[PDB]
RNA sequence: GUUGGGCACUCUAAGGUGACUGCCGGUGACAAACCGGAGGAAGGUGGGGAUGACGUCAAAUCAUCAUGCCCCUUAUGACCUGGGCUACACACGUGCUACAAUGGACAGAACAAAGGGCAGCGAAACCGCGAGGUUAAGCCAAUCCCACAAAUCUGUUCUCAGUUCGGAUCGCAGUCUGCAACUCGACUGCGUGAAGCUGGAAUCGCUAGUAAUCGCGGAUCAGCAUGCCGCGGUGAAUACGUUCC
């Protein structure tokens, strides 16, 4: 069950509280960041591949 | 305070010199002899007061 | 005429700052300079590992820094000069 | 109007030494009105006691940031800097006493997997 | 557990962003539009050997620059390539697209085209020594102070898969002013999936 | 590796001593010098009141009673567990005296550590006291094991 | 449910008021556990769906301030 | 003594009244504000007027056995009706909804 | 600091300069280097981060993804409601709160940093003991809001008890979020107040703005934080040494 669940999130449910955040590139909840609307590992991959214009390696 | 500190310190350094002499009797020749002589005389000097 | 540029790179924002600064300064508008305004930055800490290893993380950094430019005297020659400044997509002019 | 900046532990004080008798005025309040625990009051006075400056300048201080001992360090550092601006002479005395160092001991940044930038949670075998 | 990718490591030191704009209020929507763009363009021109795509966002306008290392497959007949490229993007994205196509002189220094050229040869069943050594000769004659190509997977040996390093010259991954091109590619063969990792120390910036 | 050294702050607004601020930094619970300074000055004011002396001299006299000449370290050779007597260098004499004052004061039990530390100083002055149990017992351990040095 | 009103589902309220407009009947198969017990429910043996079956419970004078799923534990233990 | 149970003579009034089953701190302060004892007296030192007011104020309030009998009625209520929360009351498992693979050591 | 005024000062964010054993003396082959000294905001990789070599454990991930091979297919696929992932006799890792006068409660005075806010942050006023409620200013934010920091300091009060310690658990009545808080949410109010009076064998963290302690913030998210990630506040004790693990 992957594309069915992605499709179910891409629907409009019965109630607004059934709406939950999801991947948009690599299908999974648990740690989809609201800002990027992206999964965590896919954020790490794309931010390594020079995309996602804000994030570089952090040090302070 | 003073006499007890002097007594215990002089006796511990005295046993240091004596054990250092008696562990090896013929080596690192003779500084231990002056050490034990001065320490024993100073122990008598401290106990005399 | 309170132009707030905000970008991710400081050098691109410097180019788009001094371009407005010079084009408005040359025609007498009494340009108060590129006032540097505090950056809003966000830190995203991420479990590096695919599956396990909560102790193994990696931190990413997004800095958006902004600078304020004010033009006080009207001088609409400067406004017609500002309207034709084509400066790139990095900086987000908002007058 | 001799002026000195003091920085300590994310606190910054602005010390202006006016010719007076020895009153220190922190944000329109006085010393024990704003700093209790008079070890900080005598320690905040150390640049004015090491070189003989005992009653020849009042001190006016504008402080912000940090906590009260951090503000104490910023005030005494700004005093030592403005008191160099008074006489450049006794820089050897202040420097042998410290007083131009700005202890850079900022509170350290927390690391991931640690509790408090050195703390490991607990190890069990 | 090993090395951080140097592409993601030198962003904001010397290597720029591919995707260059500033966020206004729909940053996520611009991101996922550009993911659909990059997927579509990498599918259509992963035959025509395009390495990298830089996207601008210019207030209803998008400047896409395309780095190919050959012009006349991508500018082509003049009309037809930029037409057939901009037309489906103007529809499936929803706004205006401008296309500027920069050509990479010295095609053997960009690690994406190098890793794809090694992957194709693995799909053409060229031996995994001939691919890497041939390509290392191509890069070291095209002029590079170091190249490292590492291929892993089932090499034609069934129940054990292992990694293979070949390299020439200095590839100093710890010097943070290095200008190293890193790139992955995949090669789906009958025995599974091979992974090509190429990174090219090309020269540093003072 | 090599030895590293430390520092400490010179005055106290009443009782201008180094070692009294050394006791202020001691007995600090959870980063509160304010509570330890209040406890300390109320205790030394009790020592100035209850015995008509300045509490500096009573406090140093108590220190002189507690500061141990001879620690006895360990030296395990084989299955022997020998203890070896060590002449304490006087920095550690002062710091073991301060630990024993602080620990046995708060270990006594009275209706403030003001009173507990004050009465522990008053006992270590007139040498019979709680930290001086540790002084006597360390000197007895060094006296029995003096054969090794 | 504080001052918005109490809560019941419209289908179970509909069925119970159909049951109360004439007379009582068999158990009411109701998947709703989330719904409070109104005092107009009293006497109605109703079948709460616990997760795998419909358990019949008979409602009294006391069983009002709670809900339906307090009267159907879902986990069997020893 | 007042509700059939003692209060200690040597405490203050606000907290000697706490030992009655049904009066904590804040109901004690609600009493002694109406009475006006100013919260600083022993209860070994009061007058019969000023303590009789304390007695009949506590007599108006639901304190000693009323509380026990009604809470026994509540426990018997959710024991008799069924009521999984009363199953938790009965069995020795936590009532308000609490995890039980760990501690839950007030109840067994 | 509201106005006018000023860029001095802090601050902010850009370009610099800046610390390199550079200079002195000593030791040491003359080297490399080391010890003390001077200057200096900074002294010997100044403090920290990011960076994790060849390889080891066929370590982990087919459940982020992609996947070779094998299997199911009107089902090992799909929808829907309901339950469960929160069970509970037990063990076991990590954590929170205490066992109390350096304490508890009450009142007064002050001091932060870092970060967030558009169908969002939400002032102020009013009501409610309180959780909160109604109307709503300003704010796409160095302005406005979150946001009244807390330990601290100073007074009042208790006086060493299973208590004016501690809050488990529990009854009743409430509040908010949201179709909906029964299993299974957080918070408040009243009442009840337990075990616990510093912990056996064993065992862990930390070398300085650290440990200890105190609050603050943000992700996630309608709502759920004692977890995590950062932030400041006060702020130590010790390092003789390499005998032992």
């Amino acid at each position: 069950a992957k594309k069915s669940m992605i499709a179910k999130q891409q629907r409009t449910p019965k109630f607004k509280v059934q709406e939950y955040t999801r991947c948009e590139r690599c299908g999974r909840p648990h740690s989809v960041i609201r800002k990027f609307k992206l999964c965590r590992i896919c954020f790490r991959e794309l931010a390594y591949k020079g995309q996602i214009p804000g994030v570089k390696k952090a040090s302070w | 305070a003073a006499a007890a500190a002097a007594a215990a310190a002089a006796a511990a350094a005295a046993a240091a010199a004596a054990a250092a002499a008696a562990a090896a009797a013929a080596a690192a020749a003779a500084a231990a002899a002056a050490a034990a002589a001065a320490a024993a005389a100073a122990a008598a000097a401290a106990a005399a007061a | 005429i309170r132009i707030r540029l905000k970008a991710y790179d400081h050098r691109i924002l410097d180019q788009s700052a001094e371009k407005i600064v010079e084009t408005a300064k040359r025609s007498g508008a009494s340009v108060s300079g590129p006032i540097p305004l505090p950056t809003e930055k966000s830190v995203y800490t991420i479990l590096r590992a695919v599956h396990k290893y909560k102790d193994s993380r990696e931190q990413f950094e997004m800095r958006t820094h902004k600078r304020l430019i004010d033009i006080v005297n009207p001088t609409p020659q400067t406004v017609d000069a500002l309207m034709r400044l084509d400066l790139p997509s990095g900086v987000d002019i908002e007058i | 109007q001799y002026y000195g900046t003091g920085r300590r532990k994310s606190s910054v004080a602005r010390v202006r030494l006016v010719p007076g008798e020895g009153r220190i005025v922190v944000n329109n309040r006085e010393i024990s009105e704003h700093i209790p625990s008079a070890a900080l009051i005598e320690d905040i006075k150390q640049p004015l006691t090491l070189t003989e400056t005992a009653g020849t300048y009042d001190v006016l201080v504008n402080v912000h940031g940090g906590g009260l001992s951090g503000q104490a360090g910023a005030i005494r550092h700004g005093i030592a800097r403005a008191l160099l601006e008074a006489d450049p002479e006794y820089r050897t005395t202040l420097k042998r006493a410290g007083l131009l160092t700005r202890d850079a001991r900022m509170k350290e940044r927390k690391k991931y997997g640690l509790k408090g930038a050195r703390r490991a949670p607990q190890f069990s075998k | 557990g090993q090395k951080v990718n140097p592409v993601g490591l030198r962003i904001g030191v010397i290597r720029d962003w591919e995707s260059k704009w500033y966020a206004g209020k729909d940053y996520a929507d611009f991101l996922h539009e550009d993911l659909k763009i990059r997927e579509y363009i990498s599918k259509r021109l992963s035959d025509a050997s395009v390495s990298k795509v830089e996207i601008e966002r210019a207030a209803n306008r998008v400047n896409i620059t395309i780095h190919t290392a050959k012009p006349g497959m991508v500018i082509g007949k003049g009309g037809s390539e930029v037409e057939a490229l901009r037309k489906a993007l103007n529809s499936l994205t929803g706004k205006r697209v401008h296309i500027n196509i920069l050509e990479i002189k010295r095609a053997d220094l960009d690690a994406q085209l190098v890793a794809d050229n090694i992957a194709r040869q693995l799909e053409n069943r060229v031996s995994f020594r001939r691919a890497q050594k041939q390509q290392i000769q191509r890069t070291m004659r095209a002029g590079a102070q170091g190249v490292k190509t590492m291929v892993s997977g089932r090499l034609g040996g069934a129940d054990i898969a292992r990694s293979e390093y070949y390299s020439e010259g200095t590839v100093p991954l710890h010097t943070l002013r290095a200008d190293i091109d890193y790139a992955t590619s995949e090669a789906d063969t009958t025995y599974g999936k091979l992974g090509v990792k190429v990174w090219i120390y090309r020269g540093e910036v003072l | 590796k090599g030895p590293v050294a430390k520092r400490d702050v010179l005055p106290d607004p009443i009782y201008n001593s180094k070692l009294v601020s050394r006791l202020i930094n001691k007995m600090m619970i959870d980063g509160k010098k304010g509570k330890s300074q209040t406890i300390l000055y109320k205790s030394f004011d009790i020592i100035k009141e209850r015995t008509g002396n300045d509490a500096m001299e009573v406090f140093e006299q108590a220190l002189k009673n507690i500061m141990p000449v001879l620690e006895v370290k360990a030296r395990r050779v084989g299955g022997a567990n020998y203890q070896v007597p060590v002449e304490v260098r006087p920095e550690r004499r002062t710091t073991l005296g301060l630990r024993w004052l602080v620990n046995y004061a708060r270990l006594r039990g009275e209706k403030t550590m003001e009173e507990r530390l004050a009465n522990e100083i008053l006992d270590a002055a007139n040498n019979t006291g709680a930290a001086v149990k540790k002084r006597e017992d360390t000197h007895k351990m060094a006296e029995a094991n003096k054969a090794f040095a | 449910s504080l001052k918005k009103g109490p809560f019941v589902d419209g289908h179970l309220m509909t069925k119970i008021e159909k049951l109360n407009e004439t007379d009582k009947k068999q158990v009411v198969k109701t998947w709703s556990r989330r719904s409070t017990i109104f005092p107009q429910f009293i006497g109605h043996t109703i079948a709460v769906y616990d997760g795998r079956k419909h358990v019949p419970v008979f409602i009294s004078e006391d069983m009002v301030g709670h809900k339906l799923g307090e009267f159907a534990p879902t986990r069997t233990y020893k | 003594r007042i509700a059939g149970v003692d209060i200690p003579r040597d405490k203050r009034v606000v907290i000697s009244l706490t030992y009655i089953f049904g009066i904590g701190r804040t109901t004690a302060q609600q009493v002694l504000k109406e009475a006006g004892v100013s919260e600083d007296t022993r209860v070994r030192d009061l007058t019969e007027e000023e303590l009789g007011k304390i007695r009949d104020i506590i007599d108006k309030l639901k304190v000693e056995g009323d509380l026990r009998r009604e809470v026994s009625l509540n426990i018997k209520r959710l024991i008799e009706i069924g009521s999984y929360r009363g199953i938790r009351h009965r069995r020795g498992l936590p009532v308000r909804g609490q995890n039980s693979k760990n501690n839950a050591r007030t109840r067994k």
